[PDB]
């Protein structure tokens, strides 16, 4: 396979630093220079820097010059990202992105970045990795024809969270919002799912809820 | 130049093909040293700045 | 540093139109400007390289061009797994930098949301706070406006909303609005309400529950 | 390039200042080695290809 | 104040060698490149070569750089041009022309040549020099009639002529030197005079030919 | 190598009227054209500088004009001191090159030539040779023909002329013609005519002796 993998996703406090991954394999390492770009949760791309594979020497974004190394290692075709003094303005999704081939004869027409890692989480926050509270989403007390169910997922750190409905058998008429950062550092998000009124009291609804991060899992009757 | 030319180089060249040598030192857009020669031919090929041969190569020119 | 601009920031269209993005730089970066996809979840893919060269691999449909620090990204005609982000950049110098994003939305017929409101459970009050959810379920356009009311007192600042991307099946979102108040000031009211004001709505509709009745 | 550019030399500059040198080989258009720093603030300077400092600047860019 | 001034006119047999010299006086000799440019009779300027004063390094027109040699002494501010396996083609007028002022900082945009020294003629020919004879131009036998003088088989030029002694300049022609097949030149001089005036005034054309020290006055 | 082509070859026009030269170049010479004058045993003269960029001494009038391969010199309204050939010359790369020229003369009214023929000297004659000349006097335009005739046979290749610089005072030229004979060759026929052609002229004039008659 022709292919950039990364390293796992990371979650840190601000001041502290974070080392990622980037490992190529399928192609001549030697050929291209590989690149570092984020995005910040719902934002555009932003270049960090890179690194040439042959001369090991690294060129920065001015923004991160004063506290990121990039590096690389020939015997594993490996390149890494080190950025230090973390600020919660750092929390994005870090890929690597490779561009070229290139020679020893220069030339100014380029090529685009054509093979992208899978991405990088890097989480910096003051907040400490919590598990959610699920709480149920159910009506009042009904002369139309649909209903709607859901499950409150509340005040979790780090993202993600994933949610699915009776084991992954309801996945129609299901709704799973993004989260939202709340005022509190902490996330939350709710799932919810339309059915036949009719149903409610005869067929069971039950939400499960899987955060990783802090090896939680929720089932939750509705 | 507003990038780095050079991602690999030449460990040297024949010096009787070169009309020209830019020794570019790092800056703001690429942190290291470029050497990029112009053949007599009009062909353009980056060399290894640290290369005993390439430091060589530039004392002959400088010296004819 | 170079700034690059993309035009518009959201382009609603059917799938069979033509799809026209522009991506103007703020000054010459020759004609090293690359165009990108990008959907949820994924890293962005390579679609078009120095302005107008095919990548290998891409459909013929996608098309590039450019004159000065003008760039455009053509789709003669879109399919429904085009609707997506997309993004120029360049890298004829570093840093490299990228245009905004433009996003590509399906236009559909305008469809107005279900709207149904949840109570705080039981579990929740007995920690002491109360989560009150209004959901606004696969309505289009996106513009939707949501507006709690407690015992008639319009709400303000204690809301978030989220809201889904384009639905796969029939094009529309969905929205949630969640009021967040303490079980003491939750408890000090009776009537809880969202009112929802949306294009597919002749007027507001009201979901509204009393505390003496859950 | 076309001609010579070179009349008068500067025995050596600040080296601090260089952000790139052109060293040019005779050619069809000029009998001379022609040696042209461009500094960090854009200015161009033509420097004695002979002179022992200018082949030291050289020497510590190639080196940096 | 500025000038630039040659050596005196040459005459070489084919196969011989010639050298020009270029004196710069009142201003910065080391200011300024020194072009060479020659000019065959009735032709447009050809570019011979250049030398820098500084380096005393010149830079030649691939024509003739395997038969040119520029010099400088920069004791005497002279430039040279010496000029190798001549044939009758090299005949022309050469002159030395200052392009500047330059400096240590290189520019593109590069001044004309607006300096140039008198000029040195170099005549390359198997003749030898020889004084003209001169010849009347008179009619076989009407208010204006036309008279002069033939001035024949001289070598090299270049002829000068008046008609009595500078006093008389109005209807005077005096004519381009022409080659003749035998290598030798040859031009005419003539002047329209009232006919009433024949047998009354005299007419006598003064011929100077400097390279062979030749002096003649013709009365016609 | 550069290659400069002036147009035009000739330009006829009064004092007071504006001169426009060009100067081309067969492949781009950046700004680096530069003007000249040249008249009769002189050397050039600089009179504009990097296409367009005034030079110590030269009067107002001179301006240039152009870019990279077309160029053009300007003299605003001519003073009779401007009637003489004009070079460009480039020095953007060596070696130098220069145009052809182009002669800027006086343009008058047509005026026949006044004719005279001269028999060859009773002193030539006896040296061994016979020159026989014909002279054109004060005449417009330059363009002339001269034929030389003996006892009706049409002579060629022994005869050279020469042709004057635009007399200053009434704008024309005169031209001599010298036929070249042995003196045995000479005393073998008895009509020496030159019959010449000019626009001044309805039909050809030609101007005679018989040898020995003089
Ligand atoms: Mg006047």
């Amino acid at each position: 396979q022709v292919q950039l993998v990364q390293s796992g996703a990371e979650v840190k406090k601000p001041g502290a630093s974070v080392k990622v991954s980037c490992k190529a394999s399928g192609y001549e390492f030697t050929s291209y220079w590989i690149h570092w770009v984020r995005q910040a949760p719902g934002q555009g791309l932003e270049w960090m820097g890179n690194i040439s594979p042959n001369s090991g020497s690294a060129n920065y974004n001015e923004k991160f010059k004063s506290r990121v190394t990039m590096t690389r290692d020939t015997s594993t075709s490996t390149v890494y990202m080190e950025l230090s003094s973390l600020r919660s303005e750092d929390t994005a999704v870090y890929y690597c992105a490779r561009e070229g081939p290139y020679s020893y004869y220069p030339s100014r027409e380029y090529y685009g970045s054509d093979l992208w890692g899978q991405g990088t989480l890097v989480t910096v926050s003051s907040a400490s990795t919590k598990g959610p509270s699920v709480f149920p989403l159910a009506p009042c007390s009904t002369s139309e024809s649909t209903a709607a169910l859901g499950c409150l997922v509340k005040d979790y750190f780090p993202e993600p969270v994933t949610v699915s409905w009776n084991s992954g058998a309801l996945t129609s008429g299901v709704h799973t919002f993004p989260a939202v950062l709340q005022s509190s550092g902490l996330y939350s998000l709710s799932s919810v799912v339309t059915v036949p009124s009719s149903s409610l009291g005869t067929k069971t609804y039950t939400c499960n809820v899987d955060h990783k991060p802090s090896n939680t899992k929720v089932d939750k009757r509705v | 130049e507003l990038r780095c030319q050079c991602l690999q180089t030449l460990q040297g060249i024949h010096p009787k093909n070169i009309q020209s040598v830019i020794v570019k030192a790092p800056g703001p857009h690429c942190a290291e040293t470029e050497v990029i020669a112009t053949l007599k031919n009009g062909q353009k090929a980056c060399l290894n700045p640290a290369s005993p041969m390439v430091q060589k190569i530039i004392e002959k020119i400088l010296n004819k | 540093e170079i700034v690059l601009t993309q035009s518009p920031a959201t382009l609603s269209l059917s799938p069979g139109e033509r799809a026209t993005l522009s991506c103007r730089a703020s000054q010459s970066i020759s004609n090293n400007l690359h165009w990108y996809q990008q959907k949820p979840g994924q890293a962005p893919r390579l679609l078009i390289y120095y302005t107008s060269r095919s990548v290998s691999g891409i459909p013929a449909r996608f098309s590039g061009s450019g004159s000065g620090t003008d760039f455009t990204l053509t789709i003669s005609s879109l399919e429904p797994e085009d609707f997506a982000v997309y993004y120029c950049g360049q890298n004829n110098e570093w840093p490299e930098v990228f245009g905004g994003g433009t996003k590509v939305e399906i236009k559909r017929t305008v469809a107005a949301p279900s709207v149904f409101i949840f109570p705080p459970s039981d579990e929740q009050l007995k920690s002491g706070t109360a989560s009150v959810v209004c959901l606004l379920n696969n309505f289009y356009p996106r513009e939707a406006k949501v507006q709690w009311k407690v015992d008639n007192a319009l709400q303000s600042g204690n809301s978030q909303e989220s809201v889904t991307e384009q639905d796969s099946k029939d094009s529309t979102y969905s929205l949630s609005s969640t009021l967040t108040l303490s079980k003491a000031d939750y408890e000090k009211h009776k009537v809880y309400a969202c009112e929802v004001t949306h294009q597919g709505l002749s007027s507001p509709v009201t979901k509204s529950f009393n505390r003496g009745e859950c």
